[PDB]
DNA sequence: TGGAGAATCCCGGTGCCGAGGCCGCTCAATTGGTCGTAGACAGCTCTAGCACCGCTTAAACGCACGTACGCGCTGTCCCCCGCGTTTTAACCGCCAAGGGGATTACTCCCTAGTCTCCAGGCACGTGTCAGATATATACATCCTGT
DNA sequence: ACAGGATGTATATATCTGACACGTGCCTGGAGACTAGGGAGTAATCCCCTTGGCGGTTAAAACGCGGGGGACAGCGCGTACGTGCGTTTAAGCGGTGCTAGAGCTGTCTACGACCAATTGAGCGGCCTCGGCACCGGGATTCTCCA
């Protein structure tokens, strides 16, 4: 019934609904919000025009999910990317689609310093960060700055945070408001598939 | 808001039902204003030993198992609420 | 018309209260003096629902069991209603005066 | 994860009553009464121990500590009960 | 190899727990050390008080024609029994109610 | 003659024994009273001095506090002389009963 | 074997003690109910006082076991040992 | 090298002992750890209740004329108070006495 | 070797009657006082580390312990005093 | 002693919400082995509990006498009970905004453990003064007749 | 409403004596100086529960009035209890004599604490049906006045 279109594991996330479609909706793909109502939704804002069916759409909300999960797990990254995958995604709908969607938004992240590399200590002095080790095992990960690919089968030290001085507002913000905004998020989302489009080859 | 003179909610109806309960067939006529009395005395110390508790634990509300300890201490044991 | 002596009714209620296991007080207006008589000790407090509920139940225990006692002074002075000064002879040998 | 003795006195029910059931709020009366009676013995024995300048808890003050609190015939059968769970206990 | 596991309860023929007992002893500062017997003594005792009042409490039940026990049929166990009385007589039972009783002087002659 | 008349004899007698604090029982009776009741519970059992003079202290403390409350009880039914019928209800009110 | 010491309580005695009370008339047949009542008090605390001595493997009742017994039934005494 | 020694009561103007009470404290099955400041607050409050009784306990013995206090003029002290009685209202002293109290109505008319 | 707190009590009787004896048996009695009131504050105050899942006895401990038992001024009086020395404590 | 009449009890038909049973999994109970100290057992020393006897006098015991307190009976009148009307506030649904309790990693200070050593507190004598014990005296209170 | 006799209680003086205040010697426990690790404080985020407002329907509190019966005072009568005197009896005190059990060392072993690896029992979530509350009608019983 969300506009996500995938299964959650009960565990994940916590349901909620609109006010006036009366639909159930994923509490993760809209930022955790505190009452268990909400006005509208993406249907009710944009109107029949919106095709779900949009590549940009789909990343957005994979962008969003990833995103909240890790926020209200309070535990940072889990060990293996893998165990991240089958923890919020179910194994029937793992395909390889989901997991191109799933390193496009692991290099999002690295590009706006939210998920940030361990070279001698914690990378500010005033920000909260989490360390943690995660073993790398699939291949597609490239690192902005450095333009370089991560080798397989190996372990490194990753930080991560919530309120990242410099971070995408798509992913920050609670709840949608205007249509305006919307596109203007979509044209943010075809930048960035430009920009990784142009670095990975 | 300030609430004041609620004490006279404890209505006479109300009386004569707890001392039917008793046993009593015939009440005077004093009685009445002297039981709200003794009724307000033992809330005040009760509550007072409460509120102690609550203050201790660095909360700003008073739970079920707070009033349960106070009645504890004073001799009146009390099942069912928790405990 | 048909009056029922005097007497005749009250013996009916004692059967009838003896029977029963509800609560004696209307449950609103015993809320506001529970709030009332905190405002001294502390202010700007909240309370559970059930911990507003364990304070009815203790307190109808306490003037229940209190009456008992105030009927037996009565009588041991042969009369049959009770009076203010059988409610403090009972405190006094009790312990709480 | 909450601990309880709900589990157990169910099984006593069915031995005495095999066809009685149970509400929810006499569960919880059941549950205090446990509790509170596992204070006072395990208060009193405390006691005992330190007059006597001990630093173990046996059955010795376990069984003392029954006769001091319960009156009159149920400490008699409370006695032959523990005495007779123990040795059974150490034959196996 | 490990041969099996028999819980203490079944070594004893009991219904209650006794490696729950013990660990409530050790970590309630009570005494240094604890025996080895001692939780199998405590155990036999609780069980025995329970058994005492739910057997009177059935009856009052099946007096009344219900199948379920309710608050009130433990206040009747109880307060009709003198031993148990005596016990708990400083114990107030949540909707429980009185003993029908009434003073014969009252009474109409 | 000078015969005195009754009760003023019986209100000096008050003021002098509110006034000390010396044992008003005579010590050899009490003593063999204690050891017959402890041969119920065991035979062949030995005394301290001190343990005898503990049990009396304690036991007239209880008796005084008693016969006060018995006299509270007369005076509300407008009697002087107390009566076997006051001692049980003190008692019944009390908790011990 | 002892027997009928409960008379060695007089009836002079126990006008004694009343006068401390503050009674100043008394009635002639409280004497045989006092008897009574002082029988069970002492056989409380003295079957409380024997269980301690007991437990301690011994064959004399101390002080201390005394203090011990009232203490539990709510009656502390100050002056003896404790 | 060491300099000196002084006892911990001096350090806060006390005469109750600080460092037997801390020893109490730890060898009697209260809690697993002790605290610092715990022994010098429990010290002052056992001080300042002594010193409330014996002022007034001196005070009856000068009503009296005499030099020394027995266990009498302990009773009178705590029984004329109001706090103190109802502190020690369970509490029985050997060799006190009661206070003279006679009823009005038996007074001669 | 026996411990008592006689040697203690006579010295604060100096300072409130410089010239004041006191008797062997009224000793007794106020050793036995002192004994008393050590365990009802000490006794109080572990069920309060018990209750908020604490393994320490602090100063906070104490004073609350103190407000339950003390009745009316004698709580209010009683207070300063142990605040008092603390705070002189903590600068030697 | 008999009828009316009101209050209580007994039977059958409906429906709904709470108690009883099943399953996945994870965390707490079980099994096997090592090491150190608490308490069981034996022997000895000297304290305090028990038993008996003679003597002096204070408290317990039995009896006569009469006045004051307890108990039953009668008459007044005032205050509380029973029933019908009129009025006030408790009770039940629904909605909304926000306060405060619960969870988790990070960080640092505070308490336990160990070794050395020396003053503070306890056990044992010693003398002297505060309290105990007679005696002579002065004052206050009760009771019967005036 | 007094006068005076008779009895009980408080005051000032002079000798004894044993319990309390003080001094001395000795040793066990508290203080000084370190180190290591974990227990509790803090900031950011999630999310449910307590508080306040609005409207309608009906159960319950408030008021008035007539009688009936119980609380209270007064009076009379029979006897149980207080006061005083003479005779009898164990309590209290000072000895002597004897032995049981309390209290303290010394030796050594069986028992409880602690750790690593393994696994199954109990907790949380979910369905599902039947036990009990409610309503309507007939039958039975208890109270009241002729
Ligand atoms: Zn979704
Ligand atoms: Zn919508």
């Amino acid at each position: 019934s969300c506009e996500c279109g995938l299964e959650v594991p009960k565990a994940a996330t916590v349901l909620k609904t609109c006010k006036s479609c009366r639909k159930t909706l994923h509490g993760i793909c809209y930022g955790n919000f505190l009452h268990s109502s909400i006005e509208k939704c993406f249907t009710c804002i944009f109107g029949p025009s919106l095709d779900t069916k949009w590549s940009k759409f789909q990343d957005l909300m994979m962008i969003r999910k990833v995103f909240r999960f890790l926020v209200r797990k309070k535990k940072g990254f889990p060990a293996s990317i893998t165990e991240l995958i089958d923890s919020f995604i179910n194994v029937e709908d793992q395909n390889n689609e989901v997991k191109e969607r799933v390193a496009f938004a692991l290099f999002v992240f690295f590009l706006d310093e939210t998920l940030c590399l361990d070279n001698g200590g914690k990378p500010s002095q005033t920000i909260r960060y989490v360390t943690s080790s995660v073993l790398v095992d699939v291949k597609g990960i490239v690192i902005p700055n450095t333009r370089k690919q991560l080798n397989v089968n190996h372990e490194y030290k990753w930080h991560f945070t919530t309120s990242s001085p410099k971070a995408e507002s798509f992913y920050q913000e609670v709840l949608p408001n205007s249509r305006k905004q919307v596109e203007s998020w979509l044209q943010d989302i075809t930048n960035l598939r430009k920009v990784y489009s142009e670095a990975l080859s | 808001k300030v609430l004041r003179d609620n004490i006279q909610g404890i209505t006479k109806p109300a009386i004569r039902r707890l001392a039917r309960r008793g046993g009593v067939k015939r009440i005077s006529g004093l009685i009445y204003e002297e039981t709200r009395g003794v009724l307000k005395v033992f809330l005040e110390n009760v509550i007072r030993d409460a509120v102690t508790y609550t203050e201790h634990a660095k909360r700003k509300t008073v739970t079920a198992m707070d009033v349960v300890y106070a009645l504890k201490r004073q001799g009146r044991t009390l099942y069912g609420f928790g405990g | 018309p048909h009056r029922y002596r005097p007497g005749t009714v009250a013996l009916r209620e004692i059967r009838r209260y003896q029977k029963s296991t509800e609560l004696l007080i209307r449950k609103l207006p015993f809320q506001r003096l529970v709030r009332e008589i905190a405002q001294d000790f502390k202010t700007d407090l909240r309370f559970q629902s059930s911990a507003v509920m364990a304070l009815q139940e203790a307190s109808e225990a306490y003037l229940v069991a209190l009456f008992e006692d105030t009927n037996l002074c009565a009588i041991h002075a042969k009369r049959v209603t009770i009076m203010p000064k059988d409610i403090q002879l009972a405190r006094r040998i009790r312990g709480e005066r | 994860r909450k601990e309880s003795y709900a589990i157990y006195v169910y099984k006593v029910l069915k031995q005495v009553h095999p066809d009685t059931g149970i509400s929810s709020k006499a569960m919880s009366i059941m549950n205090s009464f446990v509790n509170d009676v596992f204070e006072r013995i395990a208060g009193e024995a405390s006691r005992l121990a330190h007059y006597n300048k001990r630093s173990t808890i046996t059955s010795r003050e376990i069984q003392t500590a029954v006769r001091l609190l319960l009156p009159g015939e149920l400490a008699k059968h409370a006695v032959s009960e523990g005495t007779k769970a123990v040795t059974k206990y150490t034959s196996a | 190899t490990r041969a099996k596991a028999k819980t203490r309860s079944s070594r004893a023929g009991l219904q209650f727990p006794v490696g729950r007992v013990h660990r409530l002893l050790r970590k309630g500062n009570y005494a240094e050390r604890v025996g080895a017997g001692a939780p199998v003594y405590l155990a036999a005792v609780l069980e025995y008080l329970t058994a005492e009042i739910l057997e009177l409490a059935g009856n009052a039940a099946r007096d009344n024609k219900k199948t379920r026990i309710i608050p009130r049929h433990l206040q009747l166990a109880v307060r009709n029994d003198e031993e148990l009385n005596k016990l708990l007589g400083r114990v107030t039972i949540a909707q429980g109610g009185v003993l029908p009783n009434i003073q014969s002087v009252l009474l109409p002659k």
